[PDB]
């Protein structure tokens, strides 16, 4: 449903000068950005 | 005539 | 069954082994052997011993009774040195028993919980002096590591949302673990009444030794349900009833009633609105607004009031608020017993004229106390209810009085499964005028929340019939076309004093259980009580309605059953002691969201 | 023959009575429950319990045929519509009609839809719904990020400024990308200031100022 | 006023107790003080390479009373200095 | 889901009883073995709560040694000066036959449900734990004891002595022989086999001994040594006797003769399910009686007492005394 469109964008915050962030988790990795397939409305039942 | 009623629940 | 032997008994007869034992099967001897131990091992026969059976026929050896010696503490011992010797002074010269030293070890695991030693390892080492007979106790005391609780999780929540479940909890994160204190929040949601089922699991952190989490899993009951209809047609008209009841509206920990009903002789409607936690430390509010009136005489009235309380200790709260009503009436049936207080309270209509009116708009104040340790939301088994709550007008109201009233409930279970349990419940009704006034008319005290054999508000004084009715028939007394003297009536007022008691014994169901799940009780019960009329003037008097004596009594079988709806109950009575005026019911079936 | 019978089913689900369709299907898969198009017909089947908000059924469906055919070409799109379905575990009709936003509840299942879209869309990057799922990913954080904020704002109001902040470093290293960890970022600078830990205030201060905006 | 409305304890951060705090010394290793006090709960996860030790109590109808310990430890994981706060 | 028949016979032997009296309230719901013992024109009987008597044609002395009863149980023994009565509660009572009083009382470890036994001085007891003890005739003292393994009633069969031992046995459905001078083992061998419950006294002649299973099988033995001379699979856990060649036995379905071999030379089938007592030869005939107050005789059968008769009838110097399951006392 419309979610996929209110979701923000990924805006992540940076390390101020004289320290870093904390270390950055090996979980909720996201896959290579490739943009291939349809989105929203465009998708629908799959054929067999 | 008629008793007309319904019931739902939480 | 036959009979049963005993041999090597000295110390006791027969019986007095015999009456422990659940024969007057095989399988099931042990725990009466095991009971015979405990009845020797608690009595000091340190060397009791179970020598054979046959079948019956139980072969023993008789021991000496021996005493305690001492009691040695060794172990990992953190500190609590005086606390342990108080969990192991004993009197010098006192009788061995098994259980106490079992108890003792019992006492030292939980003792040492609260100070975060979640796993202690304590071991009894009991030495038998044979030269002297006796039993010296050495324990080994291991105190364990420290424990903290890291995270806190719920499971299983689809629509409570988990704000209102972290309230509940006396453990929190970022401490130590009270491994006796989690358990508190399973009584927490039990008296909630939001659930299915509560249980918990401490488990341990795999990356250290030092940390737990504590996970708690319940299963939500459904909390209310709608209701709707109206009854029309080209005959009856419209006659139309509604509204909704929920105790935590789509989960969000506010109880909410919605009710009215429209018709040609009553309207009614009260919506009530009520937040348990308007402070996040548990502040509550809540209140309610309510109009009805009646049409054939003329009755209506409305009101309104909001009420906020809190809770003075873990078991305990208070409660107070304010509030008002408007009422009026208008040709209304004229009444002596009535009359009596009108005049007293200033009013002068016509004797006997229907052709009347009144009318007030009087604001009170109310308040009350709670008392609440019950075990169950729906099955009570152990712990107690009180609630005591009253009101007084304030000043400058029309109608200046005051009344209590007292609704207190017990449960004490006989077996340890608490399928059997003691029930009382007893109600108490006082109140008083102000400034030389008497008490309203309308508060007035039969039902299935009372004495069961009764018709509903049947119990007490009746009124009486005597100048003008304008329906052409149905009373003589009425009307001054055939009334001729004062005469009796059947129609119940009630009273300004109330005193109701019952008993119930709760039983379970195992013949029903067999075949349905759900969770059903069945009981026996005995209730009785009585309402009286104080400065009821006799003298002028028929039976006498200030005699609080008058009490009736009815008994009989009551089932508690839920349903996917919600509560359902039935009961059926068998008034046995009545007095004139007796209108009785034994069929009491009804909506089971009570108690 | 069923296999000319399926089409018309199958048109009825596109416009006609779910429930007969299904009755339909059932009827022929229990006439032929060997017919070759069978793995067709379990895609109708999940397509008909999604359709109907059987949704324990799409999932026991496809799991069954995941074992019947591990390897299947489309396999992925099919669990894919399983995430899907993960999520509507995660929704509730009722709850809809209000605009009631359900974040604080048992997030399992959000969990499990995370973890089956990640696997998905790892294990076929070259998927159709590469886009969509990436967009669904980011919704889910959020949800996720939400849930451990409401939870962090509950216990600072009762002041267990520890959980808070060992709470709030958590959503920091797992949740890094969203806007609730960015206003999280000041409630845990109070928390630090709750507590005599000014250094760490003032390094929470210059993380507010260099994300300031 | 409300003072008078009942509240639980609360209680915040790890137990300490001064048998234990009198053990830890400059030059002991953090496995040596993670044994000896048990795992800390709270650190600086941005890079510094230290501990926080917070004891903090609130009993209800009461105040709050708070001590404190910091541990600086090297890159080499052994303690570099230490600091005790035994009230705010 | 049984039946007994009721046959009927003209009562031409013995067509009445001679007398009777009564003695206590009867044996109840209780299996213990109890019956009376015959003596020169004395009857020494009792019932189960005490009630011990000795009496003369017809009760000349009696006492009661219970409290709480006595329980006795095994019935009584008699021999020379002295008769002796066991009990559950492991006690034996030894009184002498010109003076009733109890001389001594002593415990034999074990409830004394089998017959109690006077052989060559020394008293004999068979207890319900396995244990056997062997008793000074004049004393409590105990001599010796042995104990034989066990594991639920076998029926605690009570000793058979000859030539200087004691044949016992027990539910290992082995039969043995113990020196009379000492707990020593002589010989053992088993009688037959079962393997549960669901497939569960010895008598001395010249040379042989007779034994006979709880599954019924029978069997004679050499009286010497643990070998079998012949079987058959047929009887009860009733008494018997042996005279004539003849097996006078009681069967597992109340039916029912040589000692050469497995052989039933006379039966009868018309007594089926009548819980039948021990049969006995009293002045030349075979009477057999039952629960319903029938005694046949093998030609007449009378009718005396409806109540049963469970406990064993005897038999002695030409006259025939029984006991119904009730106090009364029949002579004839």
């Amino acid at each position: 449903d419309e979610a996929y469109l209110e979701a923000a964008p990924l805006a992540e915050l940076h390390a101020p000068a004289g320290m870093i962030l904390p270390v950055t988790s090996g979980d909720y990795a996201i896959p290579v950005t490739n943009g291939s397939g349809a989105v929203g409305k465009a998708l629908d039942i799959r054929p067999p | 005539a008629v008793n007309a009623n319904f019931r739902y629940c939480f | 069954i036959q009979q049963i032997n005993i041999v090597g008994n000295h110390a006791f007869t027969t019986d007095e082994l015999i009456s422990h034992f659940q024969l007057r099967q095989k399988q099931k001897l042990a725990g009466d052997l095991e009971t015979l131990r405990s009845y020797y091992l608690d009595r000091g026969y340190a060397r009791f011993n179970i020598d054979s059976t046959q079948v019956v026929t139980v072969n023993i050896t008789e021991g000496d009774q021996y005493k305690l010696s001492g009691v040695e503490v060794s172990g990992n011992l953190a500190g609590h040195s005086a606390e342990i010797e108080q969990l192991t002074k004993i009197e010098p010269g006192e009788l061995y028993n098994g259980t106490k030293v079992t108890k003792m070890e019992d006492d030292i695991k939980k003792l040492l919980g609260r100070y975060g030693y979640a796993y202690p390892r304590v071991q009894s080492m009991p030495e038998i002096n044979d030269a002297d007979k006796t039993v010296k106790l050495r324990v080994n005391v291991d105190a364990g590591n420290r424990f903290y609780v890291r995270k806190i999780r719920f499971e299983g929540n689809d629509t409570s949302k988990d704000a209102v479940l972290r309230r509940e909890m006396r453990q929190m994160e970022g401490a130590w673990l009270g491994s006796d204190l989690v358990d508190q929040g399973k009584e927490r949601l039990n008296r909630l009444g939001f659930f299915e089922t509560v249980d918990t699991d401490t488990q341990r952190v795999p990356g250290s030794p030092d940390q737990v989490d504590v996970v708690y899993k319940v299963k939500e009951r459904n909390t209310g349900c709608f209701n709707f209809g109206i009854g029309y047609g080209t005959e009856s008209g419209v006659s139309f009833q509604a509204g909704v009841q929920q105790d935590n509206w789509l989960g969000t920990g506010y109880a909410v009633g919605i009710n009215g009903t429209k018709n040609d002789y009553q309207t009614y409607a009260e919506l009530s609105v009520t937040n348990p936690y308007f402070t996040v430390d548990g502040v509550s509010l809540g209140g309610r607004l309510f109009y009805n009136d009646f049409q054939a005489y003329t009755n209506k009235s409305y009101g309104t009031d909001v009420t906020l309380g809190f809770p003075i200790n873990e078991y305990n709260s208070l409660r107070a608020g304010l509030g008002y009503v408007h009422n009026s009436l208008s040709n209304m049936q004229p009444q002596v017993a009535m009359w009596r207080y009108l005049y007293s309270m200033g009013e002068h209509p016509s004797t006997s004229d229907q052709d009347n009116s009144f009318k007030t708009d009087d604001f009170t104040f109310n308040y009350g106390w709670t008392y609440n340790k019950l075990d169950r939301g729906y099955f009570p088994t152990d712990g107690s209810r009180v609630n005591l709550t009253g009101k007084v007008t304030i000043p400058g109201s029309d109608n200046e009085y005051y009344k209590v009233t007292l609704d207190t409930a017990t449960y004490v279970p006989i077996d340890d499964d608490h399928k059997w349990v003691v029930l009382g419940r007893t109600r108490w009704g006082y109140g008083d005028g102000l400034g030389g006034k008497e008490m309203p008319f309308y508060e007035n005290f039969g039902g299935s929340s009372t004495v069961r054999g009764f018709q509903s508000n049947t119990i007490g004084p009746k009124a009486v019939y005597f100048q003008a009715s304008n329906y052409d028939p149905d009373y003589e007394c009425a009307t001054q076309d055939g009334a001729k003297d004062l005469c009796k009536s059947d129609d119940a007022v009630g009273g300004n004093a109330m005193a109701v008691a019952s008993l119930e014994f709760i039983t379970p169901t195992p013949f029903i259980s067999d075949k349905y799940a759900n969770s059903v009780r069945t009981s026996f019960f005995w209730d009785m009580g009585t309402v009286w009329d104080t400065n009821w003037d006799s003298s002028q008097y028929y039976p006498d309605y200030s005699d609080p004596s008058n009490i009736r009594m009815s008994a009989g079988i009551a089932l508690q059953w839920m349903s996917p709806l919600g509560p359902l109950v039935f009961s059926y009575a068998q008034p046995f002691k009545k007095y004139d005026g007796d209108k009785a019911e034994q069929f009491q079936f009804n909506i089971g969201k009570t108690w | 023959p069923p296999n000319e019978i399926y089409a018309t089913a199958q048109q009825k689900l596109q416009d006609g009575n779910w429930r007969q369709a299904i009755t339909q299907l059932e009827a022929l898969d229990n006439r032929y429950p060997f017919g070759p198009y069978s793995q067709q017909v379990q895609l109708d089947l999940i397509y008909a319990y999604y359709k109907n908000a059987d949704l324990p059924l799409a999932q026991a469906a496809i799991d069954r045929f995941i074992r019947l055919n591990p390897t299947h070409p489309n396999i992925d799109y099919v669990m894919y519509m399983r995430g899907l379905t993960n999520m509507a575990l995660d929704d509730s009709a009722l709850q809809g009609f209000f605009g009631v936003d359900r974040s604080d509840r048992d997030p399992q299942h959000a969990r499990a839809a995370f973890s089956d879209f990640s696997k998905l869309v790892r294990g076929y990057p070259n998927s159709q719904y590469t886009t969509d799922a990436t967009k669904r990913l980011v919704f889910l954080k959020d949800r996720l990020a939400k849930y451990e904020y409401s939870v962090a704002e509950y216990y600072t109001e009762r002041g267990a400024w520890v959980a808070v902040v060992n709470r709030v470093e958590g959503m920091l290293r797992d949740y890094p990308d969203t806007q609730a960890t960015r206003d999280a970022l000041p409630l845990m600078e109070n928390a630090y200031r709750q507590m005599q830990m000014n250094a760490q205030a003032e390094k929470v201060a210059k993380i507010i100022a260099a994300n300031s905006s | 006023l409300e003072r008078v409305v009942y509240r639980p304890d609360i209680n915040q951060g790890n137990y300490l107790t001064a048998n234990d705090v009198s053990k830890i010394r400059v030059g002991m290793t953090q496995q040596q003080v993670a044994y000896a006090l048990g795992t800390p709960l709270m650190s600086d996860p941005f890079g510094t390479n230290t501990w926080f030790y917070v004891f903090r109590q609130q009993p209800g109808h009461e105040g709050v009373t708070q001590q404190t310990l910091t541990l600086t430890f090297n890159s080499s994981g052994v303690l570099t200095n230490i600091d005790n706060k035994p009230a705010l | 889901v049984k039946m007994s028949p009721l046959p009927t016979v003209e009562n031409q032997f013995t067509p009445t009883t001679a007398w009777s009296t009564s003695v206590g309230s009867g044996i109840g719901n209780f299996y213990s073995n109890l019956h009376p013992a015959l003596a020169d024109n004395v009857v020494y009987a009792a019932d189960r709560a005490g009630l011990v008597k000795a009496l003369n044609a017809d009760e000349i002395w009696s006492v009661s040694l219970a409290e709480e009863p006595a329980l006795l149980s095994g019935g009584v023994t008699v021999s020379g000066g002295h008769v002796y009565i066991g009990s559950e509660k492991a006690q034996v009572y030894a009184l002498n036959t010109s003076d009733g009083t109890v001389a001594w009382q002593t415990k034999v470890a074990g409830e004394a449900l089998s017959r109690p036994v006077v052989s060559d001085g020394l008293v004999l007891i068979h207890t319900s734990n396995g244990q056997l003890q062997a008793l000074n005739e004049a004393d409590g003292a105990v001599k010796w004891t042995v104990n034989l393994d066990m594991p639920s009633l076998r029926g605690e069969s009570a000793p058979t002595t000859a030539f200087g031992a004691a044949v016992v046995g027990g539910d290992n459905g082995r039969v043995s022989a113990v020196l009379m001078e000492q707990g020593q083992m002589i010989w053992q061998q088993r009688i037959s086999q079962a393997t549960g419950s669901t497939e569960i006294t010895p008598v001395v002649v010249n040379g042989v001994v007779f034994a006979l299973a709880y599954n019924g099988n029978l069997t004679a033995l050499d009286l010497r040594s643990g070998q079998i001379m012949w079987k058959r699979e047929l009887g009860s856990v009733n008494d018997f006797i042996v005279d004539g060649n003849r097996i006078y036995l009681v069967d597992q379905n109340d039916r029912v003769l040589t000692i050469d071999g497995g052989v039933t030379l006379w039966t009868q089938s018309d007594l089926l399910h009548r819980l039948l007592t021990s049969p006995v030869l009293y002045n030349g005939n075979l009477v057999v009686g039952d629960s319903e107050g029938y005694l046949h005789w093998i030609v007449a059968q009378q009718k005396v007492d409806s109540s049963g008769f469970q406990t064993e009838p005897v038999a002695a110097d030409g006259k025939l005394l029984i006991q119904a399951k009730d106090g009364t006392v029949y002579s004839i």
